């Protein structure tokens, strides 16, 4: 443990990344949630039902990221500033789980957010998604943690992104579609550096062991992509938006990978998203 | 001709390795300084995050402001990230404003394989 | 599991999430550059020093950032509780920054390395580095909450006497509120962890509490005499050596008294001029 | 007579328990309300970090915005911590302010043996 020198920078993108990642700090109190309330009492039980299972859902990974994620990835810092920035995203993560639980408070019934809960803890899909993820963060390899990570929120997430991204394009729950892009705004830097650490962390291991990882997060993403599939099939069962949710699926997929330094697998075809939903992302 | 900037992550790089097309880096270390003498089209990724001015990376600024190179410069390209909003290719419509060259394209990270078909077919229409 | 903030089991998470968080800051918000004048007005010793100070904070910031937090997160009661303890971590790096931040715009970079150079060679320094890392890799969640409360409410401010002393006289008043917003973090910091340190004095035996507040007390005493040396190798070419060591046993019963014991040091031993007291609360 | 609130931390709790007086205590549940019939000082710890008003604890509020307890109160002492700059014993002045009493006393936790020994000397003198 030695004394860090702020002033003598290995990287610059540690300094760059930690710049960006603490003068974009915000908290759910800073958004105006309650303002959502009308629009709210305007969704059928169905949407209802779905934006509660969402949430609740993303809860569990964003937890997942502040408590075992970010942490598991600190011994493995290649510079002492890179710690700095992962205690930061830890944090973060913390934030982003919270600012779930802002959303239930300010909108909906209580009886039915506990039953949202309990519906996240009974589905199969979540659970297994989960315990893929953290089987990665409690092995020996530092790199697949990386790839874990970077799938995860780069990736995954998007399944449950999607409805607030289409509700904003409906005029409805935009006070929450602000606060989601805060979040998808976090986690595009989160992507990209701990894609860029990946990517370091190879160029000191041998060429036959560069691919026998890049063998193997194919493997995992057709395998998580898979299961989404069916969590998707689940979530979005009571409504017909399911294969537009798989079409924002692959396109973030493609993302993911180019975080890594791969090169996208999805074809237009499968990554082909509905003009409105990018519209609200940007 | 194209004319391009990349950083130490390389997104703009691979891009441009998946192009094809003949291109001249604008140099890493911000010391050395490269010169141009024909007419192209600029790609560039964005370094904004939000609205101060910053999008446009400073090896890239060096680059435009020297007169030589800036009327060579025909239109821009830029690259980035749609999680960033309103700020999503902000390094591409602030060298387009100021320079007033138009802004041409606009794509994410490395670049999709639509992306590269795009722009292939957009760089040769636009010199005619 | 999924963290739920409207499922609150100690109400003391949500007050202390929510202080931390409010309190947010960054050393790029303090006016440094105003401080320019008056450190040039400050003679060879006294600049020596202040570096030295600021080199020897900036190790134990790091490790309070790095190891510190993170070991008290696997020892939690609550998900609330891990959820703090990222906030926490994530602003020792801030903390540990924001020293850069100060020798950036004041010092310069020849008497600033020999300062980081001279931290490295110092004995006290290190036995007190040790030693408090030695607490946090051992398998005794109560010693870590000991340890940690220890160091930032009572052996950081051997180092933070430096800047209210100048305070007191009118100079670098500017570096004087940023430390102060480092000592707000602590004081909360450390009223935190030795409350959570008696929540888990509950769960042990009565027998065991007796063995926990003799380790602490001679803990605290081996410190204390660590941190005499530390402060005469420090203090050594000026006559404030023995104003600092009241400041020091000062702290060191409120340190006690986070954790719920008695204050040690009696009224004539821990007198600090009021002058240093007043720079702390106006 | 004394009376006191603590939070689940209980500082102020033990700092009563060393002081020896006998004393009345603001139940930590929000429920329940207590009622005083003698002419008493108030101990209370600060709360607030900054300066958006809510120093003063919630169940102190509660138990002085009633008339019967806020007619009986004859001063305040204000606890916490030096390290929150000019908001040290913030709940003090507030009272102090609002009620017209006057703030006799500032201390730091669970206060020092120098702090019982002020304390003990003062309320007594103060009645007479
Ligand atoms: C600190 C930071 C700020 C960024 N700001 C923006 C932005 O404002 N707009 C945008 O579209 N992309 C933004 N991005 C995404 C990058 O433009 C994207 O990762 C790009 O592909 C990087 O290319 P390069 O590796 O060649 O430098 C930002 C990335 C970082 C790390
Ligand atoms: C969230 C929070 C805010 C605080 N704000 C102040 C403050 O503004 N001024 C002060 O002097 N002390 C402040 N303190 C310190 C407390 O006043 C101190 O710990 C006191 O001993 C608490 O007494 P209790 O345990 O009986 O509740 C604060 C503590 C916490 C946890
Ligand atoms: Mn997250
Ligand atoms: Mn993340
Ligand atoms: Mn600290
Ligand atoms: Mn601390």
């Amino acid at each position: 443990i030695s004394a860090i020198n702020w002033n003598k920078i290995s990287d610059d993108k540690d300094l760059e990344v930690w710049n960006r990642l603490t003068s974009n700090f915000w908290l759910p109190e800073k958004v105006p949630l309650s303002n959502d309330i009308p629009a709210w009492q305007t969704l059928t039980v169905v949407e209802q039902q779905l934006t509660m299972r969402v949430f609740t859902g993303l809860t569990l990974l964003d937890t997942l990221q502040n408590v075992i994620g970010a942490p598991s990835l600190m011994p493995d810092a290649l510079t002492p500033h890179e710690e700095a920035v992962l205690s930061n995203i830890s944090f973060m993560e913390a934030v982003h789980a919270r600012s779930y639980s802002s959303i239930f408070s300010t909108l909906c019934q209580t009886k039915d957010v506990d039953a949202a809960y309990a519906w996240s803890e009974e589905n199969a899909p979540l659970q297994r998604k989960a315990q893929i993820i953290q089987q990665h963060y409690r092995g020996d390899d530092p790199l697949k943690k990386k790839i874990a990570s970077v799938f995860l929120e780069s990736f995954l997430f998007y399944s449950g992104f999607w409805l607030p991204m289409y509700f904003s394009s409906r005029g409805k729950l935009t006070n929450t579609a602000d606060l989601i892009r805060l979040i998808i705004r976090d986690e595009a830097v989160h992507g990209y550096y701990i894609g860029y650490k990946y990517q370091k962390n190879m160029e000191k291991i041998s060429l036959g062991q560069r691919e026998e990882l890049k063998s193997f997060a194919f493997d995992l993403l057709l395998e998580l992509y898979d299961n989404e599939l069916q969590y998707t099939d689940e979530l979005y069962a009571e409504t017909p938006w399911a294969d537009d949710v798989k079409a924002f699926l692959c396109y973030n997929a493609n993302k993911a990978l180019m975080n890594l330094g791969y090169e996208p697998l999805f074809p237009a075809e499968m990554a082909e998203v509905n003009p409105a939903i990018l519209a609200a992302l940007s | 001709q194209l004319v391009y900037f990349s950083s130490s992550s390389e997104n703009t790089q691979r891009f441009i390795e998946r192009l094809g097309l003949p291109a001249v880096r604008i140099p890493l270390n911000e010391r050395e300084r490269i010169q141009v003498d024909e007419p192209y089209i600029l790609i560039v990724p964005s370094y904004g995050g939000g609205g101060t001015a910053g999008a446009v990376p400073r090896q890239v600024i060096r680059f435009l402001n020297d007169e030589h190179n800036r009327a060579l410069l025909r239109g821009v390209i830029a690259s980035g990230n749609r999680n960033f909003g309103e700020a999503y290719g902000r390094a591409g419509d602030v060298i387009a404003r100021k320079c007033g060259v138009p802004w041409l394209y606009r794509f994410e990270l490395m670049g999709t394989q639509s992306d590269i078909e795009n722009v292939r077919k957009g760089v040769t229409e636009f010199w005619q």
